[PDB]
This record gives structure tokens, sequence and C-alpha cells, in this order.
């Protein structure tokens, strides 16, 4: 069951730079369990990264 | 089975930078059995307590991505079956 972050760089999804991360939000779109990683993502409170299509800051949502 | 999560953790491991999985296996005891303070980490690689910190946070955060810890699902006591406990919680 292919994953997008199965897909190149694992790092793309800790990118030092907007943009790269814009990129990492835009691969998880198509992701059979988007929804599911971004939940447990919130629940254990990811510090950084994108995880179910989204930015994360000290276990928030950047959303601006 | 045992010897294979080790070799399987240690591949998922050398997928991070020199740092990176330096400050995990210090802070773990993956090489020597030995767990390591931050204090204790900062101190070998002449870096703050609070990059330290600030490194071992980003570094389990990177493990517990599904990009690096698809491959471990398959898989007390042992510094690696700590490791996986904190990188899976209750799914150890
Ligand atoms: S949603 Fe989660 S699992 Fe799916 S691609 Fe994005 S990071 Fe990987």
């Amino acid at each position: 069951p292919v994953l997008p972050c199965h897909v190149g760089d694992p790092d793309m999804w800790f990118a030092d730079t907007p943009a790269g991360l814009e990129v990492a939000k835009t691969m998880c779109v198509s992701c059979p369990i988007r929804r599911q990683c971004l939940a447990a993502a919130l629940q254990r409170a990811e510090p950084w990264g994108v995880w179910g299509g989204e930015i994360f800051d000290q276990g928030s949502i950047v959303s601006h | 089975s045992f010897t294979l999560l080790q070799d399987q953790l240690q591949s998922v491991l050398d997928t991070l930078s020199e740092r990176e999985a330096g400050v995990v296996r210090l802070r773990f005891g993956l090489t020597d059995g030995q767990p390591r303070t931050l204090d204790e980490i900062g101190q070998v690689y002449g870096v703050t307590r609070e990059r330290i910190r600030q490194i071992e946070s980003k570094t389990m955060s990177k493990l517990r991505h599904p990009s690096r810890s698809q491959v471990l699902r398959d898989y007390s006591g042992t510094p690696e079956e700590r490791l996986l406990r904190a990188i899976f919680g209750e799914k150890a």
C-alpha cells in the first residue's frame, strides 16, 4: 500500500524552506491514510515536519 | 529475529545525518548499552545541552514519520526494544 512519503527523500517532509514544505504538503494530498496520519500526529503533538498534509510546529498546525 | 531488528534499526538510523543518528544512539545506548544524558552528549559534541535537546526532539519526530518508521512496523530491557517503544509507544 504505497504512501507518498515512501517516494523521494524522507527529509522532504522536514524541509528547511517554506517552498520545500509546500511540496511535502502536496505529496500527502492523495495519501490513503492522510486524515489518520494527521489525527495521530496531533495526538502525539509532533514538534515539526509535514504530517497528514499539514505543517506542524510544537504539536500545532501552521495554518497561515 | 532480534538480530534482524538490530540490522533494520541500524539501516533506519543510517538514513539520518551523522549528528542526528549519533544523538539518538548515545541517548538510547545503542552501541555501548549505556544511555547518556543530554548533558553528557553536549560535552562529547561540544554543543549546548539546548541544541542537543532540540536535535533529540526533531530526530525522534523524523523516526516516527512513516517515511522512516514503516519498515520497522513488522517488529523491553534492550536499547533496541526501548527505541522501538519510543517510536511506536504502545505498539512496541
Ligand atoms: S499523510 Fe502521513 S503517511 Fe501519508 S504521505 Fe503524508 S506523511 Fe506519509
